[PDB]
This record gives C-alpha cells, structure tokens and sequence, in this order.
RNA sequence: UUAAUUUAUUAAUGCAAACAGUAACCUGCAUUAAAAAUUUCGGUUGGGGCGACCUCGGAGCAGAACCCAACCUCCGAGCAGUACAUGCUAAGACUUCACCAGUCAAAGCGAACCUCAAUUGAUCCA
RNA sequence: CCGAGCCUGGUGAUAGCUGGUUGUCCAAGAUAGAAUCUUAGUUCAACUUUAAAUUUGCCCACAGAACCAAAUCCCCUU
RNA sequence: GCUAAACCUAGCCCCAAACCCCCACCUUACUACCAAACCUUAGCCAAACCAUUUACCAAAAUAAAGUAUAGGCGAUA
C-alpha cells in the first residue's frame, strides 16, 4: 500500500511520511473514536519495496 | 445524622445538566449514622477560673455536653477562634 | 460550492428538517426537540403514543 | 486525485502502469478509474455466484464481449456467460478472472 | 401549536415582566442564582475522576445528591441542611429481597441560644449538625452570617440573617446606650458582613414577600389632577411673564 | 430483543451473547462447551479434552447471533497481539 | 393457613442518642409478636378427580440396515473396584432422529513396558 | 346491574382464547421427530417456497451385512 | 311513481411565525349592610407464572453508541 501511493504520488516520499501525510493521501483511515491507536507498518510487500 | 448511599449507580449527565433518577435510584443503603460514633471534643478557652478541668486564661479540651451547656451559656468560656487565640495570648503577654 | 446543504433548503417542522425516521423515531425526536413548548394535552397524547408504539414495535408482529 | 508522477521505467515497483499514449486503435475503449486504475472489479451475489466487471467501457461493449470470449475461451474451456449492459456501459462475466482480464486490459493498452 | 417559550422557562417570563421586574435586582440575583447546598446525607466523592475496579480505566464520577424532604416544622426551626429521608430500602440488605419504603428522621432538640448581634436568647429545634456547624462556626451570630441560604435553609434562619444584617448595616443601639464600647466590640466583631442597607433589606425574603413589600413600597395614593394642572399653568403663566 | 430503544429508537444487542460468543469477521461465531470446567474428577481424559475445545457454531445459531447482536461486533477490529487475527478471514473456502 | 417472602407500619424489649445526677418524650439500630401486605397453587391422564408415574440403561412388541408408541409386557442404575499415563496432543469419523450434550480414534510428544448395563445435571452464581 | 360501588385517568391494559382481515389472474405446495410449568402454545428439525453455484442424484441385480416371514440396507450398471 | 338519491362550503387538521388573556356573585354562588397551602406515585404491563428487576412521563440535536456500564448477569436497562 505504501508502494502504492508513493507510485501514484499519493504520499510525497521527498518529506517525512506521517499520520497525517498518510491521511491527507488517503492511505490509510483511522478511527480515533473506535479505539484506533494509530498505524502499524506491515511487512506484506516487503519484497519489492 | 443519616448517610445513605444509593444501590443502583445513577448515569453521569453532562457538565451543565442535571441526572435522571428512577425508582432504583431511590432505593437506598445506610452507611453510618453519626448520631453514635464515639464522642469528640471541642476547644474551648476559659475565661474564668472553674475547678480544675480547666484555669484562667487556659485553652483547654471538654467534653461537648458540659461544654454547650455550662461554660458557654454562662459565658464562662469562649470558643477557640484565632482571633481570641491572639486576644488572650496578647492578655497573657501584658500578665 | 458546498456551502449549503438541499436539507438546509428544506421548509419544515424542526424536528423533521434534513431526517426520515419512522413513526416511534419521529415521536421520540419530537418529544425531544420540541416536548417542552407543546400544550399540555398534545404531550399527554405524545407520551402515550411513544409508550404504545414501544410495545408495538417491540413485542408485535412477524419475525421475532 | 493528483495525476501520477512520470516514473523512468515502467511498470513500476506495486506494477502500475500508465494508459498507453496514444490510445488504441480498438472499436471500444476502457478508462481507468479516478485513480488511475484498471476498472476491472470481483463482485459476490450470493455465497455463490462470482463474477469479473468490466465497468467503464466506451465505444462498442460488443466487439469488447467478442475479444473476451476469445481470450478467455482456452482459460475456461468453453464460452464464457456475460450480461452485456449496453446502458451503463459493463460487463459481467461468471467466474473471478481479475487478475487475467487485468493484464490482458493492460496488454492492449487501456 | 407549540408555546413561544418553553414552560420550565415561563417562570423567568413572569420574573422579566411583572412588578417581579421592578423588584430590586440583587435579590433577583439571588432568586436566579440558586445553587447547591452541601453535602449532609451523602458522601462526596472526593475527586472528579477515579479509576475504577473491575478495570483499570479512569472513569468520570459526579456525586448526585440525595432527595431531602424538608417539613414546615423544619422551616419553623432550624436543621442544618438536614432533613427526613425518604426512600425505599432492601430488605436484609440483598437485593433479591423484598423492597420496602422506609423514612430517616432527624434527632431534635429544644436549645436555647443567644444572639450577640440581636441580644435575645432564642429556643429553637436544633439538632446535632447545627450545634456541631455552630461549634465550627464558633457562634450563632457567625453560623448565620457566614452559612449560605440553602445551606442554612430555614426561613426562620434566614429572618435571622437579615435582622443580624441590618442591625449591622444601621449600627443600631441595640443593647442600650451607656455601652456604646462594647457596641463598638459587637459591630468591630462581626463588621466584616457589613452590606447597604437597601441589600439587608431584601436577604432572605421569599418572593411573595418581597412582592408584597415592593408593592407597598409603589402605592402611591393617586395625584389630584387639580394638582398637576395647575402646576403645568403656573410654569405656563410664568414663561409667558418671562417672555 | 429491542428492535427500537425508548430513547434513541435504536436496536439493542444481547449481552449475554456477548459475554458467551466471539463473532469472526467471517461470520463465524465460536464458543465454549456448555460443562467444561465441573466434575472434571469424574469425566473421562478425552470427554475432557472435547470439553477444553474451543468449538464453532451451527447456521442458524450464527444466524440467531447475527440477529441478537448489533453491527458494532461485525466490524473488523485490529487489536494488537490478537490470537484469533488470522481466524478472523476464511481461506480456499471453496463453496 | 402449620405455603413462600417480608416486617416497611404498629407493640414491648435491648442497645446507643438527647437530660438530671450521686462516691419520661423523640431519633437511629436489632428482636419477637400482631395485624397484615405481596405472590403462587407443575405435567401425562381413553372427561377431570383418586391412585401411580416424571431422568437414564438391557430385553419384547420392533424376527434380517437404522428408526418405531403406550396409564404396553419384563428386568435394572443414581455406583463399585484396580492403579492413579486415570498424561498432553491431533488426521478422520459416529451421534439416540434438532441444538445442548455424548462416543470412537491413526499419527506425534511424554511413558508403563483402566474394569465397566445405566452408573447422571446445563447456565448464572458462590 | 355489590364475594367489594360508580366515574375519570393509567389505557389502544393484557388476552398461547374466540371472531374478523376487502381487486384480478397464473404457478409451486400436506401430518418425521426433539425439548418445553409442555401438549389450545412455542423453538429446533423435517417438509415447503424463492434465487444462486455446481455435479452427479433416484431406481436397480451381482458381491456383501451374527451369533443367539413379508422384506430392508448398499450400487458398480441401466 | 312514491319513498328517496345526488351536491359544497360551514368549518376543521397538521406546521411555521409570534409569548397570551352599571349591578350581582364562596351564605343555599350569581344574595346591598356585622365581632388555612407545603409529605417517594402506585399499579396494569415485560420477564411467556412471579417474588429483585421492567423503557418514558420529572427541557436537552447529530455522532461517540446501543459503546463503557447495569442486571433473578435475564427480560431488559
Ligand atoms: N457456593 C455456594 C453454595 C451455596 N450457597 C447458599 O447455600 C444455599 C443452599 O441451598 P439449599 O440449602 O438447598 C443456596 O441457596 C445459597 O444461599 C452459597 O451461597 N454459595
Ligand atoms: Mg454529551
Ligand atoms: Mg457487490
Ligand atoms: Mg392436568
Ligand atoms: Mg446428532
Ligand atoms: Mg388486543
Ligand atoms: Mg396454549
Ligand atoms: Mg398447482
Ligand atoms: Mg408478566
């Protein structure tokens, strides 16, 4: 997903990637309400990144 | 006097408004009754000279009944206020 | 550009205004908007209308 | 939705790939989705029933159901079932071939 | 149809529009006011969160008072805030039991106190929570000058606390002259609650009473309108001397 | 079960089902065995262990569950050292 | 009412609480009574009542896969022994015609080198 | 119109009980059982209906099913 | 061809806005004239009985959320 979005200009890997830089591209939504702590970076296309 | 507590636990309501109460809200619990409790005592200054519970100029500790009933109707003894803490120490200075 | 909303262009009760509900949501919302301007008797026919409804909508019909 | 940046080789680390410019010569034409995307969708409608859509084709959504059937005719082996909707413009097909009518879409450059 | 205004919003109506307006705008300050007493049935909690059990997570605490009943014998007295309970209880303290109501009376007394502001030696029905706040207060005069309306919620109490309040306020001979030193230690004693007289007036009146005082303060036996006539000439004839 | 609350006009979930049953994301409801943990001293070891499992539930008790519950157990939840996240998602289940 | 639950109310005690002392009445908490007050009064049944039964197992009706009723015909159980691998896991199955429950079990790890006709009981609490 | 008056309100009480439930036309469609303060009811099953996916279903004779009648079960083929 | 049958506006309903109202008469009212207010709703009802419990009514949008929480831990809240 991270791959995704930095591809299709998404995320801007030129400036730190943050919560709200995943949120303003619209990569990840968190529900804070909802318990949501924040974000967890997966290993799931570790191969090619 | 009688302190309750409620069985049922009242919802909390916001910060301004006021909480809705039911009829388990009115089902209560008694959980002391300071009617009897042992008895405490209050400080008193005593203002003349009475047998030896207590002197002249003394501040001194009796038990409340004899207390509200004897030194202070009679005006025997005033209640310890710091403004007469500073009134009879400044009395036991001048002495 | 987005500064109204059609629900804002709609003339109506306030309680109804930009809402569809049914008819025991639209006796509650009533209730609660605007309960404490209503004449006395038109509450009194509220109250038991909400209480009616409950147990109808709640314990009649099909599909328990 | 920021149209996407001018990457050297493509396709691209994650496998994007930008629409063929110039598009096609091709009785029909496939646009990619709002964010640059192949519009080729799984879809469930029972437990059961899955089917591939093909949901934004412009031109002659017959020609496109032809050249599906010959692709996907030795994939199966036999004639696939399409619902061709001529009004909005899908297709729908028995079966998951997403990834395969992905890389075929892509293939001919849509 | 619906009301302009809602109903628990019609009583400040009355208070906005009536003689109620011309009332005297603290004790309409006083009326509005009204806050809460304090605790006297009930233990407080102490803090406005606490974690609570079962799990270790802070949650939010208020503590809801206990609905108090007060009878006019009360009013009549004075009590300390303290009042009947009354209440439904379980039976043996089990809640799968029966539920039965139940009525938590206070003790009584018949003290007798004196007022060093008034010089009276009062017999009222006192009980223990007064005379305990009144040790703390360390004298009648100051318990009822120092406890808040409801806290001290008699109407005789606070009758009390306005005839203390204006005697201050007017510095009256209250005992005799040939003392006026010791009147002097009275009002130096307690000058600290020392407001205008046209407030002690006003504390601690209920609101039937204060309409009733502010319409006799405006009766106001009608002007003869020979009166204001031949005023208005006089002034007319005497601008036409002038011009 | 309340299809529509007094107060809000909206529906309730059991929580007795949700003290007893946890709701896979798939659909999937498991449970307990009803006796699984008394008079361990007279069942034998394998009645004991079919009575340790954490077992599935039947159609039309998921189904029953589904219905007895509200959506806020249907969402997907991503807790942080969680032992059932990868039972939580239904694999090569072919028809 | 000699059924269940309660004494909130009254009563007579006790204990404190509020007075007088000397070298009674009011309030709070307990108890036993009275008056009550709330509440209920299972099922099958060749009408209902009386009488008997109510769970589980073996046999016959039901002769040869499975099933198959009875206020049908008969016989039994609410455990007992032996050690305490009477461990732990896990393919695949059976199932008392639903669910709950019940039953078997290869392989694997750890080891010595169960008998059993029913032989029992869920959830919440504690 | 008294084994506990009458009136208003709660109140559209509750009713596993009775009664009733209004155009046309086609189609598919019938009596296992289990538990239940349960047999005048309900829930699960079976059956029934709809839509869906997919590949085998039904009927058979040969082989086969225990010692202490009529017939059933199983299915390779039709 | 009798009995009839037909009719349309008298008004009403739900909203919005805006806060509204000479005499006699509590004695046997409508009669010219004589020695004191303030105290928990209960219960039907749900729990397929009922005994703790059982929505709201006693001003409070949308969402958080039918969540934390309560509860013969059950109906339900
Ligand atoms: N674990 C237990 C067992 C019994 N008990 C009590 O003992 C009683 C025993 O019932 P009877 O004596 O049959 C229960 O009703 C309960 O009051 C308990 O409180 N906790
Ligand atoms: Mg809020
Ligand atoms: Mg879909
Ligand atoms: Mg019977
Ligand atoms: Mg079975
Ligand atoms: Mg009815
Ligand atoms: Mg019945
Ligand atoms: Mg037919
Ligand atoms: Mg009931």
């Amino acid at each position: 997903r991270l791959q995704y979005l930095i591809d299709l200009g998404r995320v801007d890997p030129s400036q730190p990637i943050d919560l709200t830089q995943l949120v303003n591209g619209r990569g990840v939504t968190i529900q804070p309400l909802k318990r949501d702590y924040g974000v967890q970076l997966v290993e799931e296309g570790a191969d090619t990144f | 006097t009688v302190i309750v507590e409620r069985w049922w636990k009242v919802p909390l309501a916001g910060e301004g408004r006021k909480p809705r109460l039911h009829r388990r809200h009115r089902v209560y619990k008694l959980v002391e009754d300071t009617k009897h409790r042992p008895k405490e005592n209050l400080e008193l200054i005593l203002t003349q000279s009475v047998e030896n519970v207590g002197v002249r100029g003394d501040l001194v500790s009796v038990k409340k009944s004899l207390g509200r009933n004897r030194l202070l109707p009679q005006g025997l003894a005033v209640y310890a206020s710091p403004e007469n803490k500073k009134l009879f120490e400044e009395e036991k200075l001048l002495r | 550009n987005f500064e109204k909303h059609p629900k804002e262009l709609i003339r109506g009760p306030i309680w109804l205004r930009g809402w569809k509900g049914n008819e025991l949501q639209r006796c509650i919302r009533k209730r609660k908007m605007v309960g404490s301007r209503m004449f006395a008797d038109d509450l009194h026919n509220l109250n038991k209308r909400i209480r009616y409804l409950y147990k109808h909508f709640n314990r009649h019909g099909k599909f328990r | 939705i920021p149209d996407p940046p001018k990457h050297e080789h493509y396709p691209t680390p994650s496998g994007w790939q930008p629409p063929r410019d110039p598009p096609p010569n091709l009785p029909y034409f496939v646009r990619r989705s709002r964010m640059h995307n192949i519009p080729v969708y799984k879809d469930i409608t029972h437990g059961n029933r899955q089917m591939t859509v093909i949901r934004k084709v412009e031109g002659d959504i017959w020609a496109l159901q032809k050249d599906v059937e010959d692709f996907l005719s030795p994939l199966l082996g036999k004639t696939p079932v399409t619902q061709v909707n001529e009004v909005t413009g899908t297709l729908r097909i028995k079966g998951y071939f997403d990834q395969e009518l992905k890389a075929w879409l892509l293939e001919k450059g849509f | 149809p619906l009301h302009k205004y809602p109903v628990w919003l019609w009583k400040r109506l009355q208070l906005r529009e009536g003689i109620c307006s011309r009332l005297p705008g603290h004790y309409l300050r006083s009326l509005e006011e009204e806050r809460t007493p304090t605790p006297v049935h009930y233990r407080p909690h102490g803090a406005k969160f606490k974690i609570n059990p079962k799990n270790g997570q802070r949650e939010r605490v208020e503590d809801v008072p206990i609905p108090i009943y007060f009878p006019p014998e009360s009013q009549r007295g004075l009590w300390g805030g303290e009042g009947w309970i009354l209440g439904q209880i379980y039976a043996n303290n089990d809640k799968l039991s029966k539920r039965l109501k139940k009525v938590w009376k206070p003790q009584l007394f018949e003290r007798e106190f004196y007022s060093e502001i008034l010089d009276k030696k009062f017999t009222v029905t006192v009980t223990m929570r007064t005379l305990d706040l009144i040790d703390e207060a360390y004298g009648l005069d100051f318990y009822i000058l120092k406890a808040s309306g409801e806290d001290l919620c008699s109407k005789f109490g606070m009758d009390l606390k306005r005839g203390m309040l204006l005697r201050l306020a007017r510095q009256d001979p209250q005992l005799h002259p040939e003392d006026p030193e010791r009147r002097a230690a009275i009002y130096d004693k307690y000058k600290e609650f020392a407001i205008p007289e046209e407030e002690a007036e006003w504390v601690g009146l209920t609101l039937e009473e204060a309409i009733e005082k502010q319409r006799l303060l405006e009766e106001k036996d009608p002007v003869p309108l020979f009166k204001i006539y031949v005023a208005e000439l006089i002034q007319q004839l005497q601008q036409q001397a002038l011009s | 079960l309340t299809y529509f609350s007094a107060r809000k006009g909206k529906r309730k979930t059991v929580k007795a089902v949700i003290d007893r049953f946890l709701r896979l994301h798939c659909g999937l409801w498991v449970r307990r065995k009803a006796g699984y943990k008394k008079k361990l001293w007279k069942k034998t070891p394998a009645r004991k262990k079919r009575l340790r499992e954490f077992v599935f539930c039947n159609k039309t008790q998921s189904k029953l569950l589904d219905k007895m519950t509200t959506s806020f157990w249907k969402r997907r939840n991503w807790y942080v050292d969680d032992p059932y996240q990868k039972y939580h998602d239904r694999t090569n289940l072919k028809v």
